RNA sequence: AUCUGCGCAUGGCUCAUUACAUCAGACGUAAUCUGCCGCAAAAAUCUUGCGGUCCGCAAAAUUGGAUAACUUGGCGAAACGCCAAGCUAAUACAUGAACCAACCGGGUGUCUCCAGAGACGCCCAGCGAAUGAAUGACAAAACCAAUGCCUGCAGUAACACCCAGCAGUGUUGACUCAAUUCAUUCCGUGCGAAAGCCGGCCCGGCGUCUUUUGACGAACAACUGCCCUAUCAGCUGGUGAUGGCCGUGUAGUGGACUGCCAUGGCGUUGACGGGAGCGGGGGAUUAGGGUUCGAUUCCGGAGAGGGAGCCUGAGAAAUAGCUACCACUUCUACGGAGGGCAGCAGGCGCGCAAAUUGCCCAAU
């Protein structure tokens, strides 16, 4: 197991570094363990109490990722598996996953997603892929070094 | 930074009521001076009356109907002053921003052949990078490779359409003025005598049509011809002639009794 | 016929624990312009100030080295020009003008003698004397109170 | 913080000053760079405008000019020798302006060589040297310490502001002026 | 819904502070920063594709990794509190454009020439920044060497061809400035053609780096002015008081600040200290001279419970931003978490003494 998380008894976070086993107090920076980036204004410091991460006994959450998988199977996490919720937008991103040719469309590969509602006449959404840079592009960005000389 | 006027402190030139309203529309920093411009959004609604308010005011200026010197202006505070050129294609309407005699702002109506050009006077010459010598103007233009033999207190003609510094005006003792400042603001005159004084404030002596005498600092002139008659933009309808105060004052009179 | 034979050290001007030069112009110049360099001998940077004021002799074939001066250096005369008169030169190189002035009161019909100090800097290119009327120029901080720099000594 | 106000400084009158306002931020100043000489390690400082103000710490070289021949070369400071304002600061090393540094010399003798063609012979086609040479002479005191190996020379730059140690090479009087206060 | 881009430094309140301060009229910034906005500028960068192992042939450069929202599992009594994993964008972040495509310059090795000239080769040559140097003007003949046209000197921009006039000429009252030439090197703390977005039937609207200046500003400096008090006559200077020299620091000038030296500076023309309290525009009364009031709408200054200290940004020493202490203070499941009405309505006090916990962005 990957201990990489944590909580207290009173939902405290377990920031990876500080190499205590208690409660601390840190004037955390935005975007940190302990203060998310969109309560706080640019500048924004904010002082929050933190816990330690050495583990000890006053804890009521670890967060664990697996990096070997042992013997017995039973439990509901390695038995099944989640498909991912989204496929590729970007145009290049979505050429290396079916491992196209350069010569070759991504418009036809792109993920379906079916949406079915009862009575409605049911539908498809595919992304509006980005990064496709078409003939009307092209022409678009050859025309910048030329009026940039000219 | 200041984003807010109060009509009390706008510009008296404007003539925006008092009791309408605490604030004026604080014209941007741009071409023309805060104290020395009128900004688009009191043309369209109090000198123009295409708009009833600053709301019916935005939907011409933000659809990009309004020209300030050949290019849309889509901004209801963008700072229109002296010299420039309003356009409006759909009204087949334009106007100059001029001064009148009595220093306030007056939109002098145009031809097409008149609407093209406007004279622009230098502020500062430098050189830019390069060896490219500029010209900086009242107008925030920075004239690029000007007449070699353009001064500081000279008068471009400028032709906004076609991009060109058509013609200069320098400024000598044989030329005309119309005055930009003071108390004398609007007045149009021949120079008599400039007197030079160093470290501080050129002045300026001048002698009207009529021949009145009067004086004011050499950065207030504005040279706009060889001389009175020879004049190289149109003035308003007083032609720069203060009258007096008494003998106005029985004119107005006596076209009010013969107008009943 | 390789060696060049600099400038020997002038001991009448250097006494302040640094090098006491002009960061205008280098002294150490071999083939130097005639841009800088005065009638006789050294080089020199003089500069001519604005308002109508000549150059003294000293500031041109002077010896002497002024930062802070307006005919030596980069300090600027501009805005108010002023005239005072001599009061204390007890400190180095600076001097302290007085100016006197009637301050009329509009209640009691009649005038009142005021005076103003004014700490002056003032270049070794003078030497005046206490009563000696100058004409000062304004210039930038050059110390907690000099504001002024001396332009022209009027004698006596 | 550190201010650059008046408003503690007592009047010439020698009253003191009634503060009625807080400090500015327009009026700060920070605190010192204290340049020395080693490996070069710098923090850029957020300036007015958002410019970027440049602190050197541990600087060990610069651009150093020859101002008679008008040149430059990157050279390695070698030591910090007199400081004008005290003796403690060259105790400590510190490079400020104005400081009197010794330098490599290695790339000024090369340069020497290579223009007047002057050592301390293989083009044979172009002797432009001759053209160059003969009104032209060098100070004896700066080809002596040029030849010893380390030539005594003076910072022109402000290395707290600007993260340089940029110089000058001593010359004429200047040179014969710290000889003195040296030896 | 969230990333992103601007804004929240204005407006609004209040008048506690405050007398070489603020403020007014008038100047200065050549001592400096300056987003938005206006007119401009822009020739730096050996990148892609395919094949072979560093080269070849090509060209509308079809670039790369990560996060939100979301899902999953949630911690916590709560908190404008939080954790871990799994997805995915860009005008976020990072990377990066050869040739088309110039002129101009410096330093320098072989090769055809003549008794120094050309061709070729190599290193370097962009805007901005640092340091150094050079410009940034000026106010009669004789002889020898190199060199200029003449067939000894008539007459003459300068320059060994490429361009026979492609800067011999920046501005100011004044500059060590504007700008240019060359010497050295900028190591992230700069420079994309947003590797951008629409629209019309190639072209047109935008959107963005850098550079530069006008504009709207900021910050500093101080010419003249200012209620009462002597039952306040000396004030300042070791620990900066007045000045000077190197620096330092600043956005910049400067005892602003370190080191050192000097012995100054202010005052009976009222310093110094104490009391009253924002400063003007202005109001009340006034024959004239005046005597008073100005918390209050406009301008400026200051403050956000007292006092600090910061981050971020072009701009704050910001308070419907942060950190801390002091004085009060609210919720708690006792573990903890919060407060800041001199914004508008209101509330309690205090007093002689001052309103609606209202409707709306229709106008400004
Ligand atoms: N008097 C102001 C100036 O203070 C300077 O010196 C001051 C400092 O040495 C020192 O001031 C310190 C300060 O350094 C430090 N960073 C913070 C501390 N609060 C200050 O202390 C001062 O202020 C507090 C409160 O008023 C007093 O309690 C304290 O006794 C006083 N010494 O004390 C001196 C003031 O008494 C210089 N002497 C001079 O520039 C000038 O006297
Ligand atoms: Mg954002
Ligand atoms: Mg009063
Ligand atoms: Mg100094
Ligand atoms: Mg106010
Ligand atoms: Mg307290
Ligand atoms: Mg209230």
């Amino acid at each position: 197991f990957r201990l990489r998380g944590g909580s207290d008894k009173d939902g405290f976070p377990m920031v990876p570094g500080v190499l205590a086993s208690s409660r601390v107090s840190l004037l955390v920076k935005r975007g940190a363990i302990g203060f998310n980036t969109f309560r706080g204004y640019q500048g924004e410091r904010r002082r929050k109490n933190v816990r330690g991460c050495v583990l000890a006994s006053d804890i009521a959450l670890v967060n664990v990722t697996i990096s070997k998988v042992g013997d017995q199977p039973i439990e509901g996490v390695t038995d099944t598996t989640a498909p991912r919720r989204l496929g590729p937008k970007r145009a290049s991103k979505i050429r290396k996953l079916f491992n196209l040719s350069r010569t070759e469309d991504v418009r036809k590969y792109v993920v379906r997603r079916r949406v079915v509602k009862s009575g409605k006449k049911d539908r498809l959404k595919a992304p509006k892929i980005q990064r496709l840079i078409t003939p009307r592009v092209k022409a678009r960005r050859a025309k910048k070094a030329k009026d940039a000389i000219a | 930074a200041k984003k807010h006027l109060k009509r009390l402190y706008a510009p008296k030139d404007w003539m925006l009521s008092k009791l309408t309203g605490v604030f004026a529309p604080r014209p941007r920093p741009g071409p023309h001076k805060l104290r020395e411009c009128l900004p688009l959004l009191v043309i369209i609604r109090n000198r123009l009356k295409y708009a009833l308010n600053a709301r019916e005011g935005e939907m011409i200026l933000r659809q990009g109907l309004v020209h300030v010197d050949n290019h849309p202006r889509r901004d209801g505070k963008y700072p229109a002053g002296f010299m420039d050129v309003v356009e409006i294609p759909k009204t087949g309407d334009r106007f100059r921003l001029m001064y009148d005699v009595k220093g306030r702002f007056a939109l002098v109506s145009l031809s097409e052949a008149e609407a093209q050009i406007k004279l622009m006077k230098v502020v500062n010459l430098y050189t830019a990078t390069g060896r490219v010598p500029v010209a900086v103007t009242h107008d925030g233009h920075r004239i690029r490779y000007p007449d070699p033999h353009t001064s500081i207190g000279d008068t471009i003609v400028y032709n906004v359409k076609e991009k060109k510094c058509v013609d200069l005006i320098k400024n000598r003792q044989g030329k005309a003025v119309i005055v930009t400042g003071g108390a004398n603001r609007g007045r149009i005159g021949e120079i008599v005598k400039v007197e030079c004084h160093p470290g501080a404030f050129n002045i300026a002596h001048l002698k009207d049509a009529s021949g009145a005498e009067f004086a004011t600092r050499a950065a207030n002139i504005f040279v706009i011809g060889k001389d009175l008659n020879h004049l190289q933009v149109t003035v308003p309808k007083q032609q720069g002639l203060r009258m007096n105060v008494i003998q106005e004052r029985e004119e107005r009179l006596i076209a009010a009794e013969a107008r009943k | 016929p390789q060696y060049y034979h600099a400038h020997q050290v002038d001991a009448t001007i250097q006494h302040q624990k640094a090098y006491q030069r002009q960061t205008a112009v280098n002294e150490n110049m071999h083939r130097s312009s005639r841009k800088h360099v005065n009638k006789s001998g050294h080089i020199r940077y003089a500069k001519k100030i604005g308002l109508g004021f000549k150059t003294p002799a000293k500031a041109l074939n002077g010896k002497y080295i002024d930062r802070k001066c307006p005919f030596t250096s980069n300090v600027v005369i501009r805005g108010r020009i002023l005239r005072g008169i001599v009061h204390s030169t007890k400190m180095h190189r600076t001097i302290v003008i007085r100016r006197n002035y009637l301050h009329f009161i509009k209640k009691y019909q009649r005038y009142q003698k005021r005076h103003k100090s004014l700490a002056v800097h003032c270049s070794p290119a003078f030497d005046p004397k206490q009563g000696d009327e100058v004409v000062v120029g304004q210039c930038r901080p050059l110390s907690k109170t000099i504001r002024y720099n001396v332009l022209e000594v009027v004698s006596k | 913080g550190i201010v650059r106000s008046r408003l503690h400084k007592r009047k010439i009158t020698g009253g003191k000053t009634k503060i009625h306002r807080k400090r500015m931020k327009a009026e700060l100043g920070r605190l010192p760079a204290n340049t020395r000489l080693g490996a070069r390690r710098v923090s850029p400082v957020r300036a007015r405008g958002g410019n970027f103000k440049i602190r050197a710490l541990r600087l060990d070289t610069g651009n150093f000019a020859w101002a008679s021949e008008a040149i430059a070369h990157r050279v390695r400071l070698l030591d910090v020798v007199y400081n004008a304002t005290s003796n403690e600061l060259v105790r400590t090393k510190t490079l400020v302006k104005n400081c009197i540094v010794a330098v490599d010399a290695a790339p000024f003798k090369r340069w020497y060589a290579k223009h007047y063609g002057i050592d301390l012979a293989s083009p044979k086609l172009q002797r432009e040297w001759i053209r160059r040479r003969r009104n032209h002479r060098v100070e004896k005191a700066i080809a002596d310490q040029l030849r010893e190996g380390r030539v005594l020379a003076r910072i022109t730059s402000r290395p707290g502001q600007s993260g340089r140690a940029d110089g000058i090479l001593l010359e004429g009087a200047e040179l014969q002026f710290y000889l003195k206060r040296l030896e």
